[PDB]
């Protein structure tokens, strides 16, 4: 990361871009809960955080690791974008989370 | 696992640990002697993961008072970090109130008397021991830091040990073989 | 735990061990290497329990096959003892026909490399060891002799380290923010 | 060995130990079939640092279920004289100061 973009933008970051590397363990109902605020009442709902991470060839890398439950009941309501703060990042970072499940990003 | 060995007393420790009400306590493992303990190391406290694991041990509380065990959840982090977690809301990113003390370990000493610190990163990987009653380590799991543990497979263990733990009270049956035990 | 720590290698090791199919092989942890490996320790052979436990990794082997795992038992008992128990019906107390190999630790080195020996009585605690594809370990879990442990536990173990495995293999995003892409006020 | 007929309330069975209840119907249903198609169980003979009688048992989990759905006093079984070390073996931590 050349630049740095602070302290406190928020983006609607696609779905399809945010990997989620961590097995889920969910309260259902209040999966089914967040589902009836983010329809009804959207701004309530504070956005995730995501962790952004160059590649060793400069690719773009996404994570998310927190709001397990928010993230469900947008993927239970389809939507393709979520509301994220962007928070850029270094490889050792990962490895705090993912231990030897940490991979090579290229 | 370090020294923790099953089978053996288990390596005492001596730490201040947030307990379920706002405020400091420099405790031991012995304090609990007469209890079966569940101790679980965790990695750190402002974590990006969603603490869904403590929470879970915390939530469910209850089910370990019901069997005369008190779950003890420790990490690296200071104790003022510990304050301050369960002081942010579940969803500002935090604990929210916690009803299981937790152990704070800045030397990583007691992580390491368990043989769960990993030398790399100076913290903890999600470890778990239970401990008997009379202090006898019991059993032990150690995680990769990605994957959690089951509330529903420590309760299993807890009330197995319990289970044979519950025999040994036992006595002669009164009862001789023979005959008029012989089977045709 | 022995030499066997969380993020390095597990303790390799060659025994003799007793496959499916009942012949002897000569076999060693490294043969292993490309698949996720459950390996655990049982007390001995012919114990006067009802082996719920080998017979129950046996019995759902196939799960451990579609998830590329390869479940190993081992126990300080010669082979011969393995072949023995085997070959002894599952009616009359035996294991019976197993779907899994079963390593042989005579010596007891694999134990200790392990660190769940018994130093007083030579036998091995009931440990279970997951470790990768690429030889790493991912969980260690050491019970007291008289608690067995669960098949369903160490598949939602296996299926959550491949989970966070698989998902390393991602591609570059080919996406940025900007400032097309802040959500307003 | 000799098979004896035990009181089913003389063995300790201090194992925590799961049945596969499909199991233990078919051995009901043998049982009363053919009782002797289905073969006794070991149970431990444990003598305590005194006079002290004690009878475990370890095997036959599905055979005992069988027999206490039934209504049977006594289960067909194989004695088997033991040390405590013998015992060690399956309670480890929870083996008793036995007497």
């Amino acid at each position: 990361s050349i630049h740095s973009g602070r302290i406190a933008a928020v983006h609607n970051v696609p779905l399809s871009v945010l990997i989620r590397p961590l097995p889920s363990v969910l309260d259902p109902a209040k999966v089914q809960s967040l589902v009836d605020t983010i329809r009804e009442d959207p701004d309530s709902v504070p956005p995730i955080d995501v962790l952004w991470i160059k590649g060793a060839q400069g690719g773009d890398y996404f994570y998310s690791f927190g709001g397990c439950h928010r993230y469900a009941a947008y993927q239970q309501l389809q939507r393709e974008t979520i509301p994220a703060k962007l928070v850029q990042s270094t490889l050792s970072d990962l490895r705090v989370y993912l231990g030897a499940s940490t991979p090579d990003l290229q | 696992s370090g020294n923790a060995k099953i089978g053996h007393p288990a390596p005492n420790f001596k730490a201040t640990a947030v307990m379920p009400d706002g405020q400091f306590k420099d405790i031991s493992l012995s304090d609990y002697k007469g209890k079966y303990v569940v101790f679980f190391f965790y990695p750190l406290d402002f974590t990006f993961v969603c603490p869904t694991e403590i929470i879970a041990f915390s939530d469910r509380a209850e089910e370990f008072k019901k069997l005369n065990s008190q779950v003890i959840g420790a990490s690296v982090d200071s104790h003022f970090e510990h304050l301050a977690w369960v002081n942010t809301p579940k969803k500002q990113g935090g604990l929210g109130p916690m009803n299981i003390p937790l152990v704070s370990d800045p030397k990583r000493t007691i992580a390491q008397d368990y043989g769960v610190l990993k030398a790399d990163e100076g913290i903890s990987f999600r470890g778990l021991f239970i401990i008997d009653d009379k202090g006898i380590l019991r059993q032990i799991t150690v995680n990769d830091l990605p994957v959690g543990r089951s509330v529903d497979e420590t309760l299993r263990l807890v009330q197995a040990f319990q289970f044979t733990d519950k025999h040994g009270e036992v006595s002669p049956a009164g009862w001789k073989p023979g005959s008029d035990t012989i089977k045709p």
